[PDB]
């Protein structure tokens, strides 16, 4: 949609959205960045 | 090295292959200190994305020795009943294409025609030709 | 309600048929009315 | 509710034209002839429920509940031939 | 209200018991329906659903996971099954004469 | 007399509850579960 | 009898299945409080599933299942039992037991179910490998049942025409059981007082296949008829097919180039 109205981009440009989605589908699964984040702090509590 | 995408067309009915006893793979060890399994038949294109963990499978990229064999076989076979992927059977005979499956769960639906897949699986099987 | 019966299936649906017994019961007298004075009307202005 | 079954029952002798009695067939269609289906909806339909149920009344209680049955008329109730059956997501099936 | 007890269950689980939780999901998923005289299940593809809270359930073919007999539940994923029977009432069906 | 209807019959396993109705000519009036309003659903709580 | 003499109420128990670590009543038995026969009509008339044998026990035991398609594979099951009793009863190698046949009675006016139970009576002959090589048996079995509705009500059937009164009678009684000539020889008084000697069956012979080993077939030269290839409207046919995988049986290329060591 960048490219398509012709904004200024380098031909097949890319972005990293840094999250996820919530309605894959329209069903609303658990939001894995929440493992993510859950996951870390639970690894790094049991190291200390 | 590339497009090794041989062409295996696995068949539609024949999914249930899953519980397949440890799929066939390939242990190595050298003094690179690696713990390499490569994976024979039609599983090259599975990667262990940020889920799986404290499954067996990671926990053992850790142990520095050599790795015994018995632990590669009860960690798979503890490793396939979680993995799965997207089917659906019908009426006749169809074949799979068992890449854009393998994808979509490869990255855990994210990418828009994941979206037309987790929707509705049957778009995977295909005819004759033409999986695309 | 096939459509329905295809995707969620963990929903109810009883709300359609109900709301399919209220449209059926309202749409009865409004097409009377239709059909029994708006047909005249629509003769003489069909000749205007 | 043998009382209001009765009502609802007797209402539905003299309106719905498809539905006779083991006999006469004919005075009935002396009867009905003043109703003039189909010209007969809903608010018709209560009509004449209430004004049965206030013409009955002669030691008889019904009173309570028929008046929170009569308050309940918000679904369209017009009632032509019942028939019990079973059903499976809303596919009626027949008398097994 | 089965719905809402077993996703109330699920929700709690969700991460103490997550090995248990996860291979319990992928191989039963939490909804299963009987097709001619046996019963199949309809897993789940992606790997986290958060199962929707309310459910058409009790009413038409579609029954609940989780509380099946099926001893494959014990034995897949223990501290689950552990629960489920401790639920099941199992004190008779005495008929009214 | 009053209790006719049985709730449920032992294992939470294959019951699945009443499905009689009556058909009027296409409408069709369920008894177990009708989302017309007037029956208020129950709020219970386990605080009991 | 002492018991039924001094409480005077049906007695019902379960059958838990194997596997001991199930505990749901996969279905119940019940038994009559009058052994005769009356009775039993009687209680089958209520308790919307129910079936019974034909053994004598018939007067002390009624079934009563739990679903509408909890009696198809129950009845499938003593259908395939009956198929096996009725051979090992053509050589007169009966077992030390009792039992005529297997097949069972019901008054669900079911059209399957009676298109089933009706289909039967005409197919015992075969063998279906029972649970050695568990199989669609069951679902052939419904789909043969249904694929006669297309040949009795319609004409243009191998009907040949008789096995329609045949086929009528036997899907519109639901209370005579049909035995074939040689068991109508034993079952003799004391069941249902509603039978009949069958005959006439239907000619179709199946083969059944080995263990998982695979088929070989040897297409013939010799015959006497023929059988016609693409519609008789037109000229070359065309079967664009699909193909087999890999992953499937595969492909060999080793040459056995050798026997015992010394043609080396």
């Amino acid at each position: 949609r960048a490219i398509a109205a012709k904004f200024p981009r380098f031909k097949d440009s890319a972005h990293l959205n840094p999250y996820s989605s919530l309605n894959i589908g329209g069903r609303t699964q658990h939001s894995v960045t929440y493992t993510r984040m859950y996951d870390a702090i639970e690894e790094m509590f049991n190291l200390i | 090295m590339i497009d090794l995408r041989l062409e295996e067309d696995i068949l539609t009915a024949t999914l249930p292959e899953f519980l397949s006893t440890r799929p066939k793979y390939r242990y190595a060890y050298t003094n690179t200190k690696q713990q390499d399994i490569r994976f024979q038949g039609p599983m090259r294109h599975v990667r262990l994305t940020h889920l799986y963990k404290q499954t067996k499978l990671w926990n053992l990229q850790y142990i520095e020795r050599e790795l015994a064999i018995s632990e590669i076989d009860d960690a798979l076979d503890e490793f396939i009943q979680t993995f799965s992927l997207p089917y659906v059977i019908e009426q006749g005979t169809y074949k799979y294409n068992m890449l854009l499956g393998m994808h979509a769960h490869n990255v855990n639906y994210q990418d828009d025609v994941s979206e037309l897949i987790a929707n509705n699986p049957q778009l995977l099987n295909y005819l004759d030709d033409n999986p695309f | 309600l096939r459509a329905f019966a295809s995707s969620f299936a963990q929903r109810p649906r009883a709300g359609v048929t109900q709301l399919k017994s209220l449209l059926t019961q309202l749409a009865d007298p409004l097409c009377l009315a239709l059909d029994g004075h708006v047909y005249h009307l629509y003769n003489v202005m069909a000749n205007m | 509710i043998d009382a209001i079954c009765s009502v609802e029952g007797i209402l539905l002798l003299i309106l719905s034209r498809q539905t006779t009695i083991p006999g006469y067939e004919d005075e009935l269609n002396k009867l009905r002839t003043g109703i003039s289906q189909p010209k007969v909806t809903e608010r018709q339909y209560r009509r004449a429920r209430e004004s049965i149920k206030n013409m009955l009344g002669s030691g008889d209680y019904n009173v309570a509940p028929l008046h929170f049955l009569l308050h309940t008329e918000h679904r369209s109730t017009k009632l032509s031939k019942p028939l019990i059956r079973r059903v499976l997501d809303n596919v009626v099936q027949p008398y097994v | 209200m089965l719905g809402q007890i077993q996703a109330r269950i699920l929700y709690i689980s969700m991460y103490a018991f997550r090995q248990e939780y996860l291979k319990f999901i992928t191989k039963f998923g939490f909804y299963y329906k009987i097709v001619n005289g046996r019963k199949e299940y309809i897993q789940v593809t992606n790997q986290n659903e958060r199962m929707t809270e309310n459910n058409d359930v009790l009413t038409g073919n579609l029954y609940p996971s989780l509380f099946t007999d099926d001893p494959t539940l014990s034995a897949i994923a223990p501290t689950l099954a552990k629960i489920a029977r401790l639920m099941k009432p199992t004190t008779s069906l005495t008929p009214d004469d | 007399m009053q209790n006719f209807i049985p709730n449920t019959d032992g294992q939470f396993h294959s019951f699945r509850a009443c499905s009689y109705a009556v058909k009027d000519g296409g409408n069709i009036y369920r008894v177990v579960q009708n989302g017309d309003e007037l029956n208020e659903s129950l709020l219970i709580d386990t605080a009991i | 009898s002492a018991i039924f003499e001094l409480v005077n109420v049906d007695l019902q128990i379960y059958q838990y299945g194997q596997n001991i670590f199930n505990n749901e009543a996969e279905h119940t038995i019940l038994f009559l409080k009058d052994n005769t026969n009356y009775g039993v009509i009687q209680a089958l008339q209520k308790h919307p599933f129910s079936a019974t044998h034909i053994n004598w026990h018939l007067h002390k035991h009624i079934f009563v299942f739990h679903s509408r398609e909890q009696l198809l594979n129950k009845l499938l099951s003593a259908g395939l039992e009956d198929s096996q009793l009725y051979q090992r009863q053509k050589t007169y190698s009966t077992k030390r037991g009792d039992r005529p046949t297997e097949r069972m009675v019901t008054y669900i006016e079911d059209d399957h179910i009676r298109r089933i139970q009706a289909v039967f009576p005409l197919l015992l002959d075969n063998i279906f490998d029972v649970k050695l090589h568990k199989d669609s048996s069951m679902t052939w079995l419904k789909s043969y049942a249904d694929m006669i509705y297309d040949s009795v009500k319609n004409s243009n059937s191998t009907i040949t025409p008789e096995i329609r009164k045949l086929y009528l009678r036997m899907y519109n009684q639901y209370m005579r059981i049909f035995l074939p000539i040689e068991q109508y020889m034993l079952y003799d008084n004391t069941c249902w007082p509603f039978s009949e000697k069958i005959t006439l069956k239907i000619n179709v012979r199946l083969i059944s296949s080995r263990e998982n080993q695979p088929v070989l077939w040897k297409t013939p030269i010799d015959t006497e008829n023929l059988i016609s290839i693409v519609q008789p409207d037109e000229p070359i046919n065309k079967l664009n097919f699909t193909a087999i995988p890999s992953t499937m049986i595969r492909l060999n290329d080793n040459i056995t180039m050798y026997r015992a060591v010394k043609d080396m």
